[PDB]
């Protein structure tokens, strides 16, 4: 395939590492606020409005790239400001959320790369977002539960997209 | 969506705690009429007793007995489904309030040039407690309030404190307790009042044998260098290695010697010697004993 | 009460050095006529030649041939009695520009999750010299300029420095060199360019024994937690215990195992397994080998 | 005698510690600029006009004292006042100079309370001075042994005048 071998691998290592992130989190809000299963929190979530990423101009809608590529990217983007919204949640976790929200940061911008050397890649890089609130502490103690839930799953999507994408 | 509040979040022992929620009809597919239910975390708390503003929002306040638990959760959920939707989440801690410090002590330590002073803080409180040491320069009983009184801080967890020589006036005195305060309350250790000179710890000699009668023994020991600006007076104990023999002390010494001599013991060719050292006209405390020598005696 | 001025206080290798002393005759018993004598500390110095205003300060200026001592002092003093005075001193040094730092290298330490540089200064200047570790994110070769440049500094003394995760780019390039600077002169390492992610030191899984024919074994080896992210490929190695035999590779392992079975041994139970790892299609280095784990074979 | 028996020893006690003080320093400017010999630096010491303390209202004028102590301690206070103005003289030493300091500024305080605690001290504590230069690093280097020299005197006379004082 037009992708590198290595630079897919790159993308899965990524993804690997990410999810540990969110697990860790997960797991560390799950015993710092006893708050573990996300289903509690829906109502919470569109009381916010949490836009969530799509991601289905991959899954297989034939065999065309960027503009895909594009969509990865540009969610992996957008969880990137919503978990900056997050405002590191509360001091025991700033950090476990901060490994997350940068490793995040680099694949997100692996991606960005691979599709400038592909040309793909408008010229000019996005800042957008029109992110919400999470004022309170539950807002984020909560916020984050939910978040990294998502997020999770629009990984599980992606590496399917690209554990696959790795057999052209 | 809706909003939790109380009257206090921290509380003593086992006491009640009081609090709202206010959930607004805004964002709510069936409206907040799904009654309200509070949880201390999976549980459902009895009392709850639903309010309304009537075409407002849809409150309720609740009054938890007394919260035997040092932390816990209070979950404001209501009934989208056959799921419960958490709306809002508080926190509740509930401990003591801090004992009196007991057993503040002090030393002077010659090498950090500084004081130290260490004590127990007893039962536990369950909530963060910080301490501090304050001191102040005085003169006398320290009654008599010196002014400017200076907070020493310790490292998180550990409980003594240390002052550095440059904030000591040595051969004067000061006033030191340690102040402990949670948010239920604030409690003094009983204060204090001494010469950093005369709380100072003092190092023994080290006893070595010698280089040049019977039933003898000589041995010599060599300063503590921090110490030796400082009149001391020791006491050598010795009893023979081997038995269960009871220590002999014998009579008052110097610092330091070049040459001493034991004699009047058992050519019994074995005894053990130690020694220690303590500020002499005035006050101070004794010093551990040196190691111990071993050597045998003349014939 | 004169005053020394020199040219350099600081100075190659072995080079001269010129000064200046202006004795004032304000403050002096036998006016500044007793000429002034130059010393490199209790070491008159030739050369000396006395100056004048006529009817000022008595001046006199020196050349220090070659300074061949790495610090010395420069006194210069007068005669009042028969007793030389010291009426001004200055210290002078003297050593070499510093050299390039040979061997620069990085390691990314997955549990610190930060980039551990490190390099070897070669010659002592003999004088006080700061590194300095800058580096840049970049793209492809680091030719194309990455613009912020960034100083991590080393602990003085220390002969390494570290990155921490917040400063890195993982997946990308960046430029690394040391900036070595005395007052002689400044010196930079080869620059290196990497992605902090091909220097990843790995870890070991450790290898150990199991619980459910002959000439065989049966092993297994649990993960290293930080590495478990990373596909990487293994090799095993063993040899009978003892015997000076020669080590056994064995083909690509993974990085954990529940149960493995090697045959094709000899019965002569008991041989000595170590495994290692390394990241595999990607780039990487191998890693320490486990400790050892020895076992008997079946029979 | 009208002096306790404590106070003298105190005092005496402080004196050795003050004297072991000085000879660090002294030492460590041997050391560390090789000025081992005060000798070389009178001139210097003229040079600047280096105010030190007189000391003879005590060694035995008679069998009165206060007025005594008041001289003492005007010493004590002046060296304290010039190793003040040594400003540290360079930080290799700034800590050897500062414990001197320090506890020179204690003998010094502990002289003028018992002149309080038997009423001759004057209701009001000096802060006067007239303190030399010493611009210079050479300054400062030498100002130092050259203080310490005198200083490390002005004490071997206070001992006598108080080994000897504890035995009225
Ligand atoms: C006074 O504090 C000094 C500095 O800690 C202590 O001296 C140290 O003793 C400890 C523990 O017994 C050793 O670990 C260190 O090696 C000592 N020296 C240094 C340079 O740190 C001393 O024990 C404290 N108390 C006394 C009795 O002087
Ligand atoms: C990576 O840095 C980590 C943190 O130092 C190292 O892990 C430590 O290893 C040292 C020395 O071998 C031990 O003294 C420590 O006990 C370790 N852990 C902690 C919590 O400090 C590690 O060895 C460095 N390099 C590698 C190979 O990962």
């Amino acid at each position: 395939s037009s992708l590198p071998q290595s630079f897919l691998l790159k993308c899965l290592e990524q993804v690997r590492k990410i999810q540990g992130d969110g697990a860790a989190l997960q797991e560390k809000l799950c015993a710092t606020y006893k708050l573990c299963h996300p289903e509690e929190l829906v109502l919470l979530g569109h009381s916010l409005g949490i836009p969530w990423a799509p991601l289905s101009s991959c899954p297989s809608q034939a065999l065309q790239l960027a503009g895909c590529l594009s969509q990865l990217h540009s969610g992996l983007f957008l969880y990137q400001g919503l978990l900056q919204a997050l405002e590191g949640i509360s001091p025991e976790l700033g950090p476990t959320l901060d490994t997350l929200q940068l490793d995040v940061a680099d694949f997100a911008t692996t991606i960005w790369q691979q599709m400038e050397e592909l040309g793909m890649a408008p010229a000019l890089q996005p800042t957008q977002g029109a992110m919400p609130a999470f004022a309170s502490a539950f807002q984020r103690r909560a916020g984050g539960v939910l978040v990294a839930s998502h997020l999770q799953s629009f990984l599980e999507v992606s590496y399917r997209v690209l554990r696959h994408l790795a057999q052209p | 969506c809706g909003h939790i509040s109380v009257s206090a979040p921290i509380v003593h022992l086992g006491d009640p705690i009081t609090a709202s929620c206010i959930i607004k009809q805004n964002c709510s597919h069936l409206d907040p009429e799904p009654q309200i239910l509070w949880r201390l975390g999976a549980e459902l708390q009895p009392g709850g007793r639903q309010q309304r503003l009537s075409d407002g929002t849809q409150e309720s306040i609740i009054t938890l007995p007394h919260l035997n638990h040092t932390q816990a959760f209070l979950s404001c959920s209501l009934n989208w489904g056959n799921s419960l939707q958490i709306l809002d989440q508080v926190e509740l801690r509930a401990g003591y309030p801090p004992a009196i410090p007991h057993n503040l002590s002090c030393l002077m330590n010659l090498t950090t040039s500084s004081l130290i002073c260490q004590w127990e803080p007893g039962p536990e409180t369950h909530l963060p407690t910080s301490f501090t040491l304050k001191s102040f320069k005085s003169r006398g009983n320290c009654q008599t309030q010196g002014d400017s009184i200076l907070d020493c801080v310790p490292k998180d967890g550990q409980s003594h404190c240390s002052i550095p020589r440059k904030h000591l006036l040595l051969y004067q005195n000061m006033g030191i307790w340690v102040q402990a305060e949670n948010a239920l309350g604030t409690s003094m250790s009983p204060q204090l009042c001494l010469d950093p000179m005369d709380v100072v710890k003092l190092e023994p000699p080290m006893l070595r044998t010698m280089d040049p009668q019977a039933g003898c023994l000589q041995l010599s020991w060599e300063p503590w260098q921090p110490g030796l600006h400082i009149n001391q007076k020791c006491e050598l104990r010795h009893k023979p290695q081997r038995g269960e023999a009871s220590w002999a002390l014998v009579g008052p010494l110097p610092l330091e010697a070049l040459q001493y001599e034991l004699c009047g013991l058992l050519p019994a060719t074995a005894y053990t010697l130690q020694i220690r050292c303590i500020r002499w006209p005035l006050p101070g405390h004794w010093s551990d004993w040196s190691p111990s020598l071993e050597l045998r005696t003349t014939e």
